[PDB]
């Protein structure tokens, strides 16, 4: 899974100026390379937002 | 498609790429939260007479 700084974004142009920007994103992290879970997986901090705009 | 259709999809068109608005919606969720407990208990223990 790649988590990191992720931008996805498919942007798409009205004829003039303004932009619609489909956008899927996050700032996600599995938190300490050297710290565990209460799980079984590695689990991540995920600040996400997918919208156009 | 037929010139008739063209105009007539070029209706539709205009109609169907119209610039869509878009919305800021701001939540709000509170919660307040507290309680309290007590416990008091009051044992007296007499070896000659008895204990509680």
């Amino acid at each position: 899974k790649t988590v990191g700084t992720k931008l996805v974004l498919t942007p798409q142009i009205n004829e003039g100026d303004s932009v619609l920007l489909t956008i899927e994103q996050e700032v996600s992290s599995v938190g300490k390379q050297a710290t565990g879970t209460d799980g079984l997986g590695p689990t991540f901090d995920t600040r996400t937002v997918k919208n156009a705009v | 498609a037929q010139p008739d259709v063209m105009a007539e999809l070029e209706q539709v068109v205009a109609k169907l790429d119209i610039r869509r608005a878009q919305v800021l919606v701001e939540a709000i969720i509170v919660e307040i939260a507290d309680g309290d407990g007590l416990n008091l208990g009051v044992q007296w223990a007499n070896t000659n007479g008895g204990g509680t």
